[PDB]
């Protein structure tokens, strides 16, 4: 078994890797391509 | 005492699974917003894609 | 109690399917136009 | 008896925490792979049109 105390925890650190995961994935795709200078289209 | 320590057990449990759903709500939302993001980026970059296209096409007619 | 638990059911597999959607937009790739123009 | 009702209870309080942690663990390394997979189309994306405005560019002259 797992000490009550220490599912919880488990049950936090994988919550925080969670929110974590998905603020590296938004941030990394806010570094959007429109930022680019695309003026050679012209 | 072996019931106290499982009423307050049971309570710690359900505050964990408690706060932990609100926390998934929040989660899935996210989600939501970045594929609204995801399909902004891929429709921005099929009409850059599509003028790039068309503009090597006219210049190799030079 | 049972409806924390079946809320939590409930979200999981909202989570699940959110994260399937959006790795699945992802994967329809640019890779796949063809860029041959390019010469 | 009412410590039987309760340890009823805990297991299945543990269960569902238990079963949510495994669910996070496993979309948790499924998102970080899709990070992987995202720099990956990115890069070629970059590449694919630095190679259209070079050659823009080079048609230009």
């Amino acid at each position: 078994a797992k000490k009550s105390e220490e599912l919880v925890a488990e049950a936090h650190n994988l919550c925080t890797l969670l929110e974590n995961a998905i603020q590296d994935t938004v941030r990394e795709q806010d570094q959007s391509f429109t930022a680019l200078d695309w003026s050679w289209l012209q | 005492e072996t019931l106290q320590r499982c009423l307050e057990e049971n309570q710690e449990l359900r505050d964990a699974i408690r706060q932990s759903n609100q926390i998934l709500r929040e989660r899935c939302e996210e989600l939501l917003h970045f594929q609204a993001s995801q399909r902004e980026e891929k429709e921005f970059l099929m009409c850059k894609f599509q003028e790039a296209r068309k503009l090597v096409e006219r210049l190799g007619l030079e």
